[PDB]
RNA sequence: AAUUCCGAUAACGAACGAGAUCUUAACCUGCUAAUUAGCGGCGAGUACACUGUACUUGCUGCUUCUUAGAGGAACAUUGUGUGUCUAACACAAGGAAGUUUAAGGCAACAACAGGUCUGUGAUGUCCUUAGAUGAACUAGGCUGCACGCGUGCUACACUGAUAUAUAUAACGAGUAAAAUAUGCUUGCAUACUUUUCCUCCGCCGAAAGGCGUAGGUAAUCUUUAUCAAUAUAUAUCGUGAUGGGGAUAGAUUAUUGCAAUUAUUAAUCUUGAACGAGGAAUGCCUAGUAAGCAUGAUUCAUCAGAUUGUGCUAACUACGUC
């Protein structure tokens, strides 16, 4: 069951196992950070 | 990623010489922003093809649809509707029948075909029997490639 | 009378005057088991 | 010179029980860019030696029901599965993947009386352990399959609980002690 | 002259012998051409009733279509033509001045 | 802020508001996207970020649609055939018109009316 | 001058149009590049990398693709420039380099020079399958 | 692989079957051939470079590739092991090909009271024949349903759904009724047109679908240097009976037909059931197969979840034992 909400290696996985974030709101963290699965910076 | 070491001698002269989709996106916000050819209001409420049975669900689709279509005209110099039907079909999930595809709505595809063909891109001829790809346009779409293919580039 | 010229009952084999298993594909109008007791002599042989 | 989608070496190897290392081949007629080398691999029985250690990683993790047939995916999973690989554990991803096969084979068996297993038969049975493994991991499970399958191999490698494929070979290397 | 058969080897002794009968004379045929075969298949159930196990097997007919073009008088083309035939070969005019 | 009760439960909040706006009645999902896009609810957010306004704005398009651009076919419960001419009627008021139209099937009488009666499907099943 | 060639593997054929020139190659009316899936667009520079670069840079290269699906056209692409390659090096080149050169394709693999010939097995009656049977029961 | 051979051997010699024959599919003849196939040759532009590349209209040596005729090619060939060292096998090499190259087709003798007179003007006898079991017309029904058993289809999600984009397939298959004018009176009767099959294409239609036209009796037009879907790429969800799942129902406008209600079929909105990988049991399968994904054809006035073909995506596991 989900736990997980809006505020507080680069995989979503990791982001959301971290933070304990949906995975939606684990790729809206990565896309803040950074400024289907493809090559990484 | 866009960019690759490459083994060969590229060309870059044509939409040939281009991806596809860079071409077809750039091409396709460039029209909305020029403001050519009209959303049209209607198109919002009605869906692609069948095999969605759904709504289109993405914004700005109208002018991807023409950004293809235009790119389908350079690459098969004659057509008309029914390819573009054919084309753009995908499979349709029937419940418990099984799939099969099924075309693409025609009205938005002769819409499209009309307005290109009205701003000179596009023309009907009985020499050659469908649409064909026209000067203006043919020139234009020529031009485009050759600016986003350096432009991406380097 | 009142036939249909469309349907099942509208047809019949050419030889032997059954409704039932018509072969209509080229236009041979003979039902399969007639077909079989013919089927050298009209040239449809058998190979793989 | 050449090197798996130009990102892994494969110059170098640990030398395992020895037969490992034969059975698995990483050779330069055996090595390739990319996954993918479709040959005839069911010539004769020793042939599956020839096929690359890759190439069957590949085959083995396509396999199941509604994934079947669809090897680009399966390939697209293990190329970044070695990626995770590099950046998860200091190793370059070729040499642990040697490290898992290592580790991960049962070498005993039981059918009637335990009996040694064969070696290319171990290498085979590691392989689909590791991906049945994965497999397991992955259904319903959240996290994304390349990652899932990148477990598997750096657990294998180091030898863990957190493998399954340890965990069944040291079942099968159990059952089989016990038995005989 | 476009040769159709039903037989194969009919139509190559009608080749063989219009392309001697030809070659007296001098005349300009364009080298045979062979069409591509088209076979009418036919799917058809063994036993005329349903039991025992399905069984099906899968009849052919195999048409061949051959073609030569001819610059010359139809008459005599034809006149050699029509009588060296077998009836199974049958025979479509086809004529140019080059 | 999340968890809301509108018409109906809606406590969709950390969900995205489009599929938040479905589970009421247009779970068929093209009423409920044409809906929001009329109302100009925007569907990037998710439904905790809902305001109030926008919520009676959508309650305004859904009364009788046919006023925006939303097209006839395109709406539900249409000809209902009577002297008048309707629109979809949503909800409990749905229900009730379904099951008034049952009411109205078993004193009207035919096959399907009378199947319905007895508890037995409308194109059949072949029970055997 | 130029040569022409082919390559097949299962339905798919690929004519390859080795050319005097200056080492452009084109699919179709295309680029190169343009054949879309990744990991298997290694495979058709494979030839590129085991031959070095300047081999081609006296040599435009036309390929048409025709037939079969996407794994199919990949090989017949692959076979088609190494028998494009070494055919043109045995009319115009030189024997010796020619065998040096296809001693250097073989070395590596023989699926390159010569396709594989498989084919599909027929369907026959009694199940979907070319050999599957329709399920028995009791 | 085989009462296949060898070998032994009161039998020696045979014959049918089996192999063999035949049809495909597999490779080579720079020989045989060019149409309704390609390839160049060459004029001409449109586009970009830069001392060719891309794209369209007109004319016209080559045959590698498209097609299809004839003909070649493997016999376990060579080498190495095992084998009465006999028939032969095993491995490696060579080779387009090494399990008689892969697949089919064909089906001995003797049976079964197996199946079929609901395929037949093949057919015995027995029944029936104007209040017919003939011919024929109208409805109803074969599909109904406390419930039991088969074969399939569709699922149970994240190696996924949803939405855009990109790529790309093979076998094919295609021609005594319709409509306009006149006489009688929209009814009836007659003439004339050119009507039933594939639909490109142009217009109109959310969609279904429509209208207008154009070529095709077909390597020529539908349509094929491209008609599928799984592909793959980028987005959107984010594991929650959930946006999974589409049973069920409700409302529509179309389309076929004399007739659509027991919903023919079609789309459109709404409606949102079981189902969390399946007990006991039991099926199929060894290489382009299995699986997955489609699609052509057969029936067809209309109706594929069927059957039969055909491809694409290309695994696992041996390679044996009673």
């Amino acid at each position: 069951k989900l736990n997980h909400a809006v505020f507080i290696v680069i995989t979503p996985s990791a982001i959301a196992e971290k933070y304990k974030v949906n995975l939606s709101v684990a790729r809206a963290v990565i896309n803040h950070l950074a400024d289907s699965q493809k090559l990484y910076t | 990623r866009l960019l690759e070491p490459v083994p060969f001698v590229k060309t870059n002269n044509c939409i040939k010489d281009v991806d596809a989709d860079l071409f077809i996106r750039s091409y396709a916000t460039h029209l909305k922003l020029h403001n050519k050819i009209t959303y049209p209001k209607w198109c919002t409420f009605v869906k692609t093809g069948k095999g969605r049975k759904l709504a289109p669900l993405n914004e700005d689709w109208y002018f991807i649809r023409a950004s293809s279509i235009l790119r389908r005209l350079y690459l098969h110099p004659d057509i008309g509707v029914g390819f573009l039907r054919r084309q753009f079909s995908s499979k349709q999930r029937r419940g418990v029948a099984p799939n099969h595809t099924s075309l693409a709505s025609g009205k938005i595809l002769r819409s499209i075909l009309q307005q290109l063909e009205n701003l000179g891109y596009v023309e009907q001829n009985p020499k050659k029997k469908g649409r064909r790809l026209t000067t203006k346009g043919e020139n234009a779409i020529n031009n485009f490639a050759r600016y986003i293919n350096k432009k991406v580039y380097n | 009378v009142h036939p249909k010229k469309y349907g099942q009952g509208s047809r019949q084999c050419r030889v032997c005057s059954n409704k039932h298993a018509i072969i209509r594909k080229y236009n041979i109008n003979i039902c399969r088991q007639c077909f079989r007791e013919r089927a050298d002599i009209i040239g449809f042989k058998k190979y793989r | 010179d050449i090197k798996l989608f130009k990102k892994w070496s494969y110059e170098e190897i640990n030398i395992a029980d020895l037969s490992l290392v034969d059975c698995i081949a990483v050779s330069q007629k055996a090595c390739v860019y990319t996954p993918h080398t479709a040959g005839r691999y069911q010539k004769k029985r020793f042939r599956k030696a020839l096929c690359p250690i890759v190439e069957r990683l590949v085959n083995s993790m396509m396999m199941h029901g509604r994934n079947n047939g669809k090897k680009l995916k399966a390939i697209r999973i293990v190329a970044y599965a070695f990626e995770i690989i590099h950046l998860m554990t200091g190793e370059n991803p070729l040499q642990v993947f040697v490290n898992a096969v290592q580790k991960g084979g049962p070498r005993e068996d039981s059918t009637r009386q335990a009996v040694d297993v064969s070696p290319l038969r171990r290498v085979n049975q590691a392989i689909y352990l590791i991906c049945t493994g994965a497999r397991n991991a992955a259904f319903r499970n959240i996290k994304s399959i390349s990652e899932c399958l990148a477990e598997e191999i750096i657990n294998c490698a180091n030898e863990s609980s957190s493998s399954y494929a340890i965990k069944k070979k040291d079942e099968i290397e159990r059952v089989a002690k016990a038995n005989r | 002259i476009a040769l159709t058969s039903k037989n194969l080897r009919a139509i190559e002794k009608v080749c063989s012998d219009i392309m001697k009968g030809a070659k007296e004379k001098n005349l300009n045929v364009s080298g045979p051409v062979r069409l591509p075969v088209k076979t009418l298949r036919i799917t058809t159930r063994k036993s005329p009733c349903g039991e025992g196990t399905n069984t099906w097997d899968r009849f052919e007919l195999r048409i061949y279509k051959r073609l030569i073009d001819l610059y010359s008088q139809c008459e005599v083309v034809t006149q050699m033509t029509s009588i060296n035939i077998d009836p199974v070969v049958e025979v479509e005019v086809i004529i140019t001045d080059s | 802020q999340h968890i809301l009760r509108i018409l109906n439960t809606n406590v969709d909040g950390k969900e995205k508001v489009i599929i938040a706006l479905t589970a009421i009645k247009g779970i068929g999902k093209r009423m409920a996207t044409v809906i929001c896009k009329q109302a100009n609810v925007d569907p990037t957010k998710r439904a905790g970020e809902l305001t109030t306004e926008e919520i009676d704005n959508i309650v305004h398009i859904m009364s009788t649609p046919t006023q925006f651009k939303i097209p006839d076919w395109f709406l539900n419960r249409r000809k209902d055939l009577k002297e008048g001419k309707n629109i979809h009627v949503i909800a409990n008021q749905l229900d009730s018109y379904l099951r008034e139209d049952l009411e109205r099937m078993k004193k009207i009488r035919l096959h399907r009316g009378l199947r319905h009666h007895w508890g037995l499907r409308v194109r059949g099943q072949h029970t055997k | 001058k130029r040569v022409q060639t082919f390559g097949k593997k299962k339905t798919a054929v690929a004519v390859a149009t080795v050319t005097n020139g200056k080492g452009l190659i084109k699919l179709n009316g295309k680029n190169l590049d343009l054949v879309e899936p990744y990991i298997l667009k290694t495979k058709v520079y494979e030839p590129l990398w085991l031959i070095g670069s300047g081999k081609l840079k006296n040599l435009d290269i036309r390929i048409r693709v025709k037939g079969g699906g996407q794994t199919s056209q990949i090989y017949a692409i692959r076979q088609a420039i190494g028998k494009g390659i070494i055919s043109y090096y045995q009319k115009y080149v030189d024997e010796s380099t020619k065998k040096e050169l296809k001693d250097v394709l073989l070395r590596y693999d023989r699926s390159l020079l010569v396709g594989d010939t498989r084919r599909c097995e027929p369907k026959k009656f009694g199940g979907k399958g070319a050999r599957a049977r329709y399920q028995k029961s009791y």
